[PDB]
RNA sequence: AUGAGCAGGUUGAAGGUUGAGUAACAUCAACUGGAGGACCGAACCGACUCUCGUUGAAACGAUAGCGGAUGACUUGUGAUU
RNA sequence: UGAGUAACGCUUGGGAGUGAGAAUCUCCCAAACCGAUUGACUAAGGUUUCCUGGACCAGGGUCGUCCUUCCAGGGUUAGUCUGGACCUAAGCUGAGGCUGAAAAGCGUAGGCGAUGGACAACAGGUUAAUAUUCCUGUACUUACAGUUAGACUGAUGGAGUGACAAAGAAGGUUUUCCACCCCCAUAAUUGGAUUUGGGGAUAAAUCAUAAGGUGGUACAAUAGGCAAAUCCGUUGUGCAUAACAUUGAGUGAUGAUGUCGAGUGAAUGAGUGAUCAAGUAGCGAAGGUGGUAUUAAUCAUGCUUUCAAGAAAAGCUUCUAGGGUUAAUCUAGCUGUAACCAGUACCGAGAACGAACACACGUAGUCAAGGAGAGGAUCCUAAGGUUAGCGAGUGAACUAUAGCCAAGGAACUCUGCAAAUUAACCCCGUAAGUUAGCGAGAAGGGGUGCUUAUGUAAAAGUAAGCCGCAGUGAAGAACGAGGGGGGACUGUUUAACUAAAACACAACUCUAUGCCAAACCGUAAGGUGAUGUAUAUGGGGUGACACCUGCCCAGUGCUGGAAGGU
């Protein structure tokens, strides 16, 4: 059956990418908390 | 339970005896399971006794059992059987083949058996 | 010009297959930020014979030594395939 | 006139009817003039926020907007000639490709009764009472049909633009302006003296009698299924809930958003245009 | 918004041409024409029934039948509420 | 503990070899399934899973010397392919600006944004792994400079083209296919063989010729195209069976003394031999005639009909503006120089993707063989591919899947649920009712095989004869009649217990709405309605078609109203 996650290189980068998070005040706040938690994968851009 | 394997159907059984009988006639020895060797012996002996007259009717009868092997085709196996093997058993009152038991297989523990032509 | 875009020559089965039969093909590794024109210019100023054409390869980094206690990634390579004209064969070592 | 459609497809029976489009249109083929052709983007009943605003809209076919000269004031004093009457998918009334003497082309709402080769001319003088001639309301004798009425003088056409729409002149006012106009739906208004209008009735008078025969024809026209309020849940509509077919239940029918809407008047009487209305289809003012 | 798909086979509308007919219409006959939310039936879409499965092969399916299948159709990509 | 219990998730036999150990690894011969697919090319995704050698800690539902696992090394070549350096659709962003306690929302000019438009390369070979990319052969395109000859050059702007729907049927040319012919191998001990089997090819590009398709052609006046116009548009005249302009599948010649080609087939070396080596290198013949009442591809962005009336921009052509005149620019030819960035491996799924699993699920497009067949249905196979990653026995009860069952034939059961009958083609025949369209494949019947002859282009059919219990001998094909309830119908719906009488639908009616319209999203700007105008829009109710829709204005709701009381 058609499961929920259908991978797409564009949709992922354009929805949860660094530039997408850096376009609104809310996105800056989420990124600040993830830097506070020192997440190695800050966003989905750094896939590798 | 469904989508089961086809299984040991009657057609599969006839083909298995046919395949084994062609090989034992070509080479002279077969290493199979005991319960399979005990079933190919009947067909092997029956084929040999009917092939003692060497007429064209008997060739058509034998051809319903022989199959192509590595060492012989279906037409030289005919010559090998009717000119080399069968003439040897010209006055033996049956019992041209022997089945003896080997050890158990390492991975199955089934009882192996060697089927050979008794000289 | 600065000649940091010629890092290291590489010798494999493919390289030696090309490096025989009249026109020779020499495969080097170059700066991943360098362009074909820079590769031709570097070869001009440090060897002296004009390349006939240049081909480029990008080998993506991949995981190496997988399952080892500390896994590591590969290194980004740009490969350049220079082909010198008929009858000329210069040595990569010895100047 | 209208022409019936005999489907003879044995899936229900539908006495569908369509406009002839053969003896009323010059060429049956679709060959619009390229210059005055812009494409329309289907909003789908959604505003700039992307939220559905007017329900039951969406799914129409692709159309190209025909630029219509509602103002008809730029090329005044220049004789124009109708060349062909064609079909416009964005309005019920037919549109005529007219050409002016200087060589300019334009589209106008086609008055009924004109054929290929009938001369047209608009300006702000007496001119002549001929069908399609557009002049200001000061010079129109009382009694003639007029369509494409202009509300703001020097503006563009706004009133009586649909198929078979017209208006009558009912004298003047003592003010020296506000010529009387009897419009459709039995309403009398006072239109400014300088306002410009075109005489004649709009074509396609038989657009009432067209009968759709199928759901698909209406869906392709751009209408989505309208769900009744009685079939809804007790949420999303006042007339919902119930166990089976239930009546209104309230004191009066209500909108989906919860107002009475039945018989109540929803006109803002404190408008600058109230004083220019004589009757409102029911009574005085 | 922009693209793509519906193997194959039937029924033979409106309209048009000709002839008869009419004072002229109407009407009838032959030929042409190929319309239909038309018909049978694969891919495709959907999920009406029995059985099996219910710690499954599977957090909803399998076999055998079943409905639609040129359209209010199916679907890919992109956007949006 | 359950318990060494359930389970181990669709595929066989043998010979030889390696190895300490082999049903499971390698090779060979068969065998069984797929064959509108388990075959081949790719998009998306996956991200080294691809090739070679080695290993058998762990993973593989068993084993393992083996693996998509692990270790080491290696592998992805572009002026022409897919995308940028070109263009825009929905939409996004958006200096100023508008709106808003703040954060922010809306939005103009600009800028992004393919799933679309424009743009120059084809054939063969080569490595274990790449190939329109490397090599060979033959080409093409765009820039820059010099040069020769000709010409006045003409855009950031105007105009034309680009530029387009659905369905259907005719043609033209190549094909598929048929017949003949050419070439290659074969001549058969099982009864008779006088034959059997296979192949018959060549591209882009250049030149010439093109069946046709599309649309009238020149001349003259012009006030219109943010200025200008010789271009466009408009108005006249002449000629208009044609001319002129543009486009065009195919054909012939080079490309090709090339390549491919059925088949024939080594040497060298490894090895104990066979065998590998390899069926590899190399060699490599013919490489054609006619028809078609059969086929698919193209011309074709062609034509006809219908209403639901069917993208934008870039680019190309043209027009002047604007620049030249002792020049620049453009065109054609020659010579030379240059052509950037990213992807290119492999899988593409009963084992590499989305489902936690080497999970019976799901995933766009493209190529589509033979026989019979309308068919891409159905059965068997071709090219090709796999051995369903636990086996061997036995044939108890019992279960699942199938097959069959004498006499009766729904007596079973809540109910003919399920199962069973019919089934393809051809020839007869076909009622009540009706909105005259239907009902209807109504109901009910008959024939089908093989041979000879007659029929045809091929048939179909016709006549005679023969065989069997049975002749679309197997596979795939509708069970029917009658009465009633509801819904007019086709459709839609509770992903994963309810597909229905429910929803919707064409139709009827009421009500509001004169345009800065009513209604609606927001707080507002702004926007939908609508680039619409009462033959229009929104809401309530009813739900084809036909006939009807009665009484009550006391209460409630709605509309209007003089004054008077609060
Ligand atoms: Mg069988
Ligand atoms: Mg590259
Ligand atoms: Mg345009
Ligand atoms: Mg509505
Ligand atoms: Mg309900
Ligand atoms: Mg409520
Ligand atoms: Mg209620
Ligand atoms: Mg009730
Ligand atoms: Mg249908
Ligand atoms: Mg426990
Ligand atoms: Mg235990
Ligand atoms: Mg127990
Ligand atoms: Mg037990
Ligand atoms: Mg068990
Ligand atoms: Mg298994
Ligand atoms: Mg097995
Ligand atoms: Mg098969
Ligand atoms: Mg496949
Ligand atoms: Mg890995
Ligand atoms: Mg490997
Ligand atoms: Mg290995
Ligand atoms: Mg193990
Ligand atoms: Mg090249
Ligand atoms: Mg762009
Ligand atoms: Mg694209
Ligand atoms: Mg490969
Ligand atoms: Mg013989
Ligand atoms: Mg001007
Ligand atoms: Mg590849
Ligand atoms: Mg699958
Ligand atoms: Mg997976
Ligand atoms: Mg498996
Ligand atoms: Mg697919
Ligand atoms: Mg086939
Ligand atoms: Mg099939
Ligand atoms: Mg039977
Ligand atoms: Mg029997
Ligand atoms: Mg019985
Ligand atoms: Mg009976
Ligand atoms: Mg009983
Ligand atoms: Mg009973
Ligand atoms: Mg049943
Ligand atoms: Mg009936
Ligand atoms: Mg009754
Ligand atoms: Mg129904
Ligand atoms: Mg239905
Ligand atoms: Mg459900
Ligand atoms: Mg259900
Ligand atoms: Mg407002
Ligand atoms: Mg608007
Ligand atoms: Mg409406
Ligand atoms: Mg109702
Ligand atoms: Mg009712
Ligand atoms: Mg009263
Ligand atoms: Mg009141």
């Amino acid at each position: 059956m058609k499961r929920t996650y259908q991978p797409s290189k564009l949709k992922r980068a354009k929805t949860h990418g660094f530039l997408a998070r850096m376009a609104t005040a809310s996105g800056r706040k989420v990124l600040k908390l993830r830097r506070k938690k020192q997440r190695a994968q800050l966003t989905v851009s750094s896939e590798r | 339970s469904y989508i089961n394997k086809p299984g040991k159907t009657s057609a599969w059984r006839v083909m298995t005896v046919r395949q084994q009988v062609s090989a034992v006639l070509a080479y002279g020895k077969i290493e199979t399971t005991l319960k399979k060797a005990k079933n190919t012996q009947k067909r092997l002996d029956k084929l040999i006794t009917l092939a003692k007259v060497d007429n064209f009717n008997n060739r058509r009868q034998v051809k319903k059992w022989l199959l192509n092997t590595n060492l012989f085709d279906v037409d030289q196996l005919m010559d090998h059987l009717f000119s080399k093997v069968a003439p040897k058993y010209e006055k033996t009152p049956g019992g041209y083949s022997r089945v003896l038991k080997l050890g158990p297989r390492r991975g199955d523990a089934t009882e192996m058996a060697i089927l050979q032509l008794t000289d | 010009d600065v000649t940091n875009v010629l890092l290291k020559p590489v010798l494999t089965e493919k390289v030696y297959f090309n490096q025989m039969g009249e026109t020779k093909k020499y495969v080097f590794v170059v700066n991943p930020k360098a362009s074909k024109t820079r590769v031709k210019l570097a070869f001009e100023l440090v060897y002296g014979i004009k390349p006939l054409k240049v081909n480029t390869l990008i080998r993506k980094p991949t995981t190496i030594r997988g399952g080892s206690r500390f896994p590591g990634l590969s290194k980004l390579e740009k490969l350049a395939v220079i082909t010198l004209p008929k009858g000329i064969a210069i040595s990569v070592t010895g100047e | 006139p209208i022409k019936k459609i005999i489907s003879r497809s044995n899936s229900g029976i539908h006495h569908s009817t369509v406009i002839d489009y053969k003896k009323l249109l010059t060429t049956n083929k679709n060959k619009p003039e390229k210059s005055l052709l812009v494409t329309l983007k289907k909003h789908g009943g959604r505003n700039n926020q992307g939220k559905i605003t007017v329900r039951h809209q969406g799914g129409r076919n692709k159309r190209k907007y025909r630029i219509i000269d509602f103002k008809r004031t730029h090329y005044d004093n220049i004789e124009a000639t109708v060349k062909s009457i064609e079909y416009d998918p964005n309005r019920s009334c037919f549109v005529s490709l007219i050409t002016y003497a200087n060589g300019a082309k334009s589209y106008i709402i086609s008055p009924d009764g004109i054929k290929v080769g009938d001369k047209i001319l608009a300006s702000e003088h007496p001119i002549d009472i001929k069908p399609g001639f557009s002049m200001p309301l000061a010079f129109i004798p009382e009694g003639t049909q007029v369509h494409n009425i202009e509300l703001h003088p020097k503006g563009g056409g706004q009133i009586a633009r649909s198929a078979g729409s017209y208006a009558r002149i009912l004298g003047q006012d003592e003010t020296g302006k506000y010529v009387i106009l009897q419009l459709l739906s039995g309403e009398t208004r006072k239109f400014l003296k300088e306002c410009r209008a075109t005489v004649g009735v709009v074509s396609n008078l038989d657009h009432n009698l067209v009968v759709i025969g199928k759901a698909g024809r209406n869906r392709h026209r751009g209408i989505r299924p309208t769900v009744r309020g009685s079939a809804m849940n007790p949420n999303d509509h006042p007339h919902g809930g119930g166990e089976g077919r239930s009546p209104v239940g309230r004191d009066a029918p209500r909108t989906p958003w919860g107002k009475r809407h039945m018989g109540v008047k929803t006109r803002n009487m404190k408008k600058a245009s109230t004083n220019l209305i004589i009757r409102n289809r029911k009574g005085e003012q």
